[PDB]
RNA sequence: GGGAACAAAGCGAAGCACCC
């Protein structure tokens, strides 16, 4: 395990994304 | 929390409530690792300097919820815990150094729209995305205000907030109290504007990333301690989980 | 070089006493 952690059921699973996550990702454009 | 808003309903699956029995109230927070592993800080299970010292039948885990205080019919599900491990090296006459528990549940819950584990991170994945810069998020029906008895200062709803991960010299000068490199701390500093914290009630709560490699969802730290809730020049403080990731793997291999 | 080091004592946008 854990084979299918990570992933919800509501936002990944159905390729839809919550409100705000794409703050944490723009985070990671520069660092570090 | 605080300066967070109201998560949205399936937005943090691996969230647990840990629920007193006698009198009936929430203690803390938890986050699901498995079917029947649920990981918490130790601080909320033991702590003498409060005379906290809580047993298995002491307690109970809720997960799937959405509301603080409704019983959510054919949404939540309600474990008993069979066993509590607390870290052997859980300092808390000092400074909570290593402030990190899990209890294994009485039977696997089932998952669902609303109960999903959340990952543990590998090391390549803890050296990439745990940096001064990066944020993470942090989620708890924890108070809403510095300043538990008190209704107005307690969410509805579960909570969440985004917050970057701070540098660890910053940390440092932030407080008297000694950091160790089990913990880490994350905040807006005052130059940046922006606010948000958890506190009193959010302890044992997961700090989560969505790594950019595989969409994926770790946490990374847990609520532990602060001084204050949001202060400006003011840190929250996590335990560093990939650090003390050793132990959670052996009580998990070793305990069934 | 390998293991261990329940990240133990330590050492910056933190990544570097035991056995073979
Ligand atoms: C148990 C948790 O709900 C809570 C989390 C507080 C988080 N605060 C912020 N701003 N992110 N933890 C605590 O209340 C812990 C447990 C014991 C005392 N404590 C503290 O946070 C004190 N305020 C400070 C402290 C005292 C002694 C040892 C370490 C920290
Ligand atoms: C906590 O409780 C148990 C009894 O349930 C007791 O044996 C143990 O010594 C207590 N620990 C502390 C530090 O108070
Ligand atoms: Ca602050
Ligand atoms: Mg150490």
């Amino acid at each position: 395990g854990e084979a299918d952690c990570g992933l919800r059921p509501l936002f990944e699973k159905k390729s839809l994304e919550d409100k705000t996550e794409r703050e944490l990702l723009e985070s990671y454009i520069d660092g570090r | 929390i605080v300066e967070g808003s109201d998560a949205e309903i399936g937005m943090s699956p691996w969230q647990v409530m840990l629920f007193r029995k006698s009198p009936q109230e929430l203690l803390c927070g938890a986050s699901l690792i498995s079917d029947r592993w649920v990981l918490t800080a130790a601080h909320c299970l033991l702590y003498p300097p409060w005379d906290k010292n809580f047993t298995e039948n002491d307690l109970l885990v809720r997960i799937g919820k959405h509301s603080r205080t409704r019983y959510e019919r054919n949404i939540e599900k309600i474990s008993m815990l069979e066993k509590i491990y607390i870290h052997p090296r859980y300092n808390w006459r000092e400074n909570l150094d290593r402030d990190i528990a899990l209890m294994k549940l009485k039977k696997p819950v089932a998952f669902s729209d609303y109960i999903h584990p959340v990952c543990l991170p590998d090391r390549e994945t803890a050296a990439s995305l745990l940096q001064a810069g990066y944020k993470g998020r942090v989620t708890g029906w924890g108070n809403l205000k510095e300043t538990a008895n008190v209704g107005k200062g307690q969410p509805s709803v579960l909570q969440v907030v985004n917050l970057p991960i701070v540098e660890r010299p910053v940390c440092k000068d932030s407080t008297r109290i000694r950091i160790t490199d089990n913990m880490f701390c994350a905040g807006y500093k005052p130059d940046e504007g922006k606010r948000g914290d958890a506190c009193e009630g959010d302890s044992g709560g997961p700090f989560v990333m969505k790594s950019p490699f595989n969409n994926r969802w770790y946490q990374m730290g847990i609520v532990s301690w602060g001084e204050g809730c949001d202060r400006d020049g003011k840190y929250g403080f996590y335990t560093h989980v990939f650090r003390l990731k050793k132990w959670i793997q052996k009580v998990i291999d070793q305990f069934g």
